[PDB]
DNA sequence: GGATTACACCCAAGACACCAGGCACGAGACAGAAAAAAACAACGAAAACGGCCACCACCC
RNA sequence: GGUGUCUUGGGUG
DNA sequence: GGGTGGTGGCCGTTTTCGTTGTTTTTTTCTGTCTCGTGCCTC
C-alpha cells in the first residue's frame, strides 16, 4: 500500500507532478505551501492559475492580456517580472465548469 | 531476384553444356529448376546452420547439405 | 560490455553532457555534477 | 528383429489385420534403414559440432533432414511428445 | 521404457543400439524415446495404407504388394524410400 | 475500471490455466490516525497541524481473484488519499460553528486546501 | 588455436611426382577436401565391416576389404599393394 | 540542438536507497549399478485366410 | 575550537 | 470367339496364444549441475 500513499505525499508535498524517479521532465510548482501571511494573500492563493509556458523564450503573446479574459480572469492582479500574464487570478464571479 | 538468373547467364551455362540451340521457353524453365535447387540445399544449410546455434551460415554447413544431397563440393573445406 | 562500461564511466567522470545517450545518474535520480559541469555556467567555477 | 513391435502397431492401426511373414520381413528392413539413417546424421550432426553426446536434439534435426514435409513434421511432434510423456 | 513413454517400440533396445552403434562416446536419455517414436510414427503411417490396400484386396493378411502399393501411392513415403526395392512388391499399374 | 482485469497465462503441454484478479470498488473512510501502540481514533485538522501528520483517509479495492483451468482477496487497502479541507470528506464538514470553535477551527478558514507533514 | 589440413603432405608428394611443378592455394583446398572425403568413405566402410563382422577393432584388413569396396579395378589393386606394402615395412 | 534567455538579495518546503541480479553457500534435480520379478523370443496347436477348382456371365 | 549540499514555488530592488 | 469379370465349395498353411528359457529395468546412497537465498552497491 505505501506505493499510493508516498507517490501522493511526494507530489503533494514537493510540487513534481510525476513519479518520484521522473523529478526532471515534470512539471514543478504544481503544489505550493499555503500562504497565510494575511487573509486576502490566502484568498487569492487559493485562486490562483497558472499557463506552463516557461521563461524559455520570449514570445510576448502569450503573456498579454487579451480581449477574451473580459469577466474570467482579473486584469489587474499578475506577479511582475517572469510569471507576468503567465499566473492569472479569477475573477470574482469566474467558474470552473465540472 | 530469380529473375536476375539472366537469358544471357543461363545461355552462357547451356553453352558449356554444350547446347547450340535454345527454345525460348528453356529460360524459365531453367529458372524453376534452379529455384528448387537451391531451395534443397539452402533449407539443409540453414538447418545445419540452425543446429549449432549460429545466425551465420558457414561454407561447411553448404559442404554438409551438399554432401547429403548427393552433391558432394570440392574445394571450400579451408 | 566490460571495457565499454569502463568507457562510459570515464567519460561521464569528465563530462556528463554528451549529445544521444542516457546520463550518468545518482542514487536520488539526479545526474552526477561532472568536472565540465563544474567548470561551466553562470555558477560554474570562471564566473560564479 | 522388430516383429513383434511392428505386430503390435499393426493391431493397433488395424485390429483384424494380419501380416505374411515376406511383409514382416520388409518392414523389418525398413526400420532397420531409418535407424541407420537417423542414427548416421545425428552421429554426423554431433561430430559437426564437436559435441560427444548424441541427444534428442540431434534426432530431431537428423530427422529434419532425412523426412520429407508432412513425414518430417508429424515424426518431430510424436518424438518430443514421446519425450515429453517419459519425462513427465 | 516404452510404457512410460507411451510407445509400443522398444526404447531400451533402440538405446542399446545407439550406444553400440559408434555414432557417438555418450548417448542422452531422451534420444531414444524420440527415435523409437518416429520409427513407430512412420511403421504406423505404413501399415495404416497397406492395411488399407488389404482391404481392397479382400485378404486380411497384409503382404509385400500392399506394402508396394501402398508407398507407391504415398507422394512422401514414395519420395522417403526412393531408392528402395521392396521384393515381390511388383510395380504401379 | 479504466483496467478492471489482470490475466497470467502459461500453456505448455497440457493444461490452460488462467489466474485472474477483477477490481471491484473503492470505499472510502473518514481520517483517522493509527499510533505506535496501534490504538487508532479520529483525526482532526488542528491535530494533523500540530503534530506534522498528513490528513489522509484510506482507501480499500474489492480485489476478487479467480482461475480458470480449461484441458485442452478481501478489502485491500491501497494506500492513503489526502482530503481537502472543508469538502464532503473533511471531518470539518460537519461540526456547525460552536463545535468547530471547541476543535479550534477558525469560522472565517474556508478549506480548499490539504495538510501533508 | 591450431588449425589441420593435408597440405604439406600433399606438397612433399607433388614434389615426389613432379618436382618443378607447384599448385594453387585453390587446388590445395580441393587436394584437401578429396582427402577428407576418401577418409571418411574408407574408414566408414570399414566400420561396417567390422559391425557386420561381430568386431570391435577395425584393423588393417578391414581398411584393405573397404578399400576393394570402394575403389575401381587398377586403382583398387595399386592402393592395395601401397598398403600391404606399408604395413609390412612399418611392423618389420 | 553543446548553449540559454540581466545582476545582487530575501525565506518558505522537499531527497537525503533507484534497482535488481553481482558473488558465494545450501537445498532440489541428474548420472552412476544389479539382482529379481517382468518383457522378448521360442515349442506346439488352432480354425481362419488365401489359391484352386466345379461351375458362371459379358464385349469389340 | 570547529554552525553541510541541490532543486520547486512565492516576493523585494 | 478368346479372353476377362463373377459364385460357391474344398484344400493348403499359418502366425498368435498357452507357457517358459533367456534377457532384462531400476531404488537407494553418493558424487555433479542448477536455482533459492543472504550481504552489499549559428
Amino acid at each position: 500500500s505505501t506505493t499510493i500513499t508516498s507517490g501522493l505525499k511526494y507530489s503533494l508535498a514537493t510540487g513534481n507532478w510525476g513519479e518520484q524517479k521522473k523529478a526532471m521532465s515534470s512539471r514543478a510548482g504544481v503544489s505550493q505551501v499555503l500562504n497565510r501571511y494575511t487573509y486576502s494573500s490566502t484568498l487569492s492563493h487559493l485562486r490562483r492559475t497558472n499557463t506552463p509556458i516557461g521563461r524559455d523564450g520570449k514570445l510576448a503573446k502569450p503573456r498579454q492580456l487579451h480581449n477574451t479574459h473580459w469577466g474570467l480572469v482579473c486584469p489587474a492582479e499578475t506577479p511582475e517580472g517572469q510569471a507576468c500574464g503567465l499566473v492569472k487570478n479569477l475573477s470574482l464571479l469566474s467558474g470552473i465548469s465540472i | 531476384n530469380i529473375q536476375g538468373i539472366t537469358k544471357p547467364a543461363i545461355r552462357r551455362l547451356a553453352r558449356r553444356g554444350g547446347v547450340k540451340r535454345i527454345s525460348g521457353l528453356i529460360y524459365e524453365e531453367t529458372r524453376g529448376v534452379l529455384k528448387v535447387f537451391l531451395e534443397n540445399v539452402i533449407r539443409d544449410a540453414v538447418t545445419y546452420t540452425e543446429h549449432a546455434k549460429r545466425k551465420t551460415v558457414t561454407a561447411m554447413d553448404v559442404v554438409y547439405a551438399l554432401k547429403r544431397q548427393g552433391r558432394t563440393l570440392y574445394g571450400f573445406g579451408g | 560490455e566490460v571495457e565499454q562500461l569502463l568507457q562510459f564511466h570515464v567519460a561521464t567522470y569528465m563530462d556528463n553532457d554528451i549529445a544521444g545517450q542516457p546520463q550518468a545518474l545518482q542514487k536520488s535520480g539526479r545526474p552526477v555534477k561532472a568536472i565540465r559541469a563544474r567548470l561551466k555556467g553562470k555558477e560554474g567555477r570562471l564566473r560564479g | 528383429s522388430y516383429s513383434i513391435y511392428v505386430y503390435k502397431v499393426l493391431k493397433q492401426v488395424h485390429p483384424d489385420t494380419g501380416i505374411s511373414s515376406k511383409a514382416m520381413g520388409i518392414m523389418n528392413s525398413f526400420v532397420n534403414d531409418i535407424f541407420e539413417r537417423i542414427a548416421g546424421e545425428a552421429s554426423r550432426l554431433a561430430h559437426y559440432n564437436k559435441r560427444s553426446t548424441i541427444t534428442s536434439r540431434e534426432i530431431q534435426t537428423a530427422v529434419r533432414l532425412l523426412l520429407p514435409g508432412e513425414l518430417a513434421k508429424h515424426a518431430v511432434s510424436e518424438g518430443t511428445k514421446a519425450v515429453t510423456k517419459y519425462t513427465s | 521404457r516404452s510404457s512410460r513413454a507411451g510407445l509400443q517400440f522398444p526404447v531400451g533396445r533402440v538405446h542399446r543400439l545407439l550406444r553400440k552403434g559408434n555414432y557417438s562416446e555418450r548417448v542422452g536419455a531422451g534420444a531414444p524415446v524420440y527415435l523409437a517414436a518416429v520409427l513407430e510414427y512412420l511403421t504406423a503411417e505404413i501399415l495404416e495404407l497397406a492395411g488399407n490396400a488389404a482391404r481392397d484386396n479382400k485378404k486380411t493378411r497384409i503382404i509385400p504388394r500392399h506394402l508396394q502399393l501402398a508407398i507407391r501411392n504415398d507422394e512422401e513415403l514414395n519420395k522417403l524410400l526412393g531408392r528402395v526395392t521392396i521384393a515381390q512388391g511388383g510395380v504401379l499399374p | 475500471w479504466e483496467e478492471p482485469r489482470l490475466i497470467l497465462d502459461q500453456p505448455a503441454q497440457n493444461i490452460n490455466k488462467r489466474y485472474e484478479i477483477r477490481f471491484g470498488k473503492i470505499y472510502l473512510s473518514r481520517p483517522t490516525m493509527t499510533e505506535a501502540d496501534g490504538t487508532t481514533h479520529a483525526m482532526f485538522p488542528q491535530e494533523a497541524r500540530l503534530r506534522n501528520l498528513t490528513y489522509s483517509s484510506p482507501v480499500y479495492l474489492d480485489m476478487e481473484k479467480s482461475m480458470f483451468t480449461s484441458i485442452d482477496g478481501n478489502k485491500v487497502h491501497i494506500g492513503k488519499v489526502p482530503i481537502m479541507l472543508r469538502s464532503k470528506f473533511c471531518s470539518l464538514r460537519t461540526l456547525d460553528e460552536v463545535d468547530l470553535y471547541k476543535m479550534k477551527e477558525c469560522p472565517y478558514d474556508m478549506g480548499g486546501y490539504f495538510v501533508i507533514n
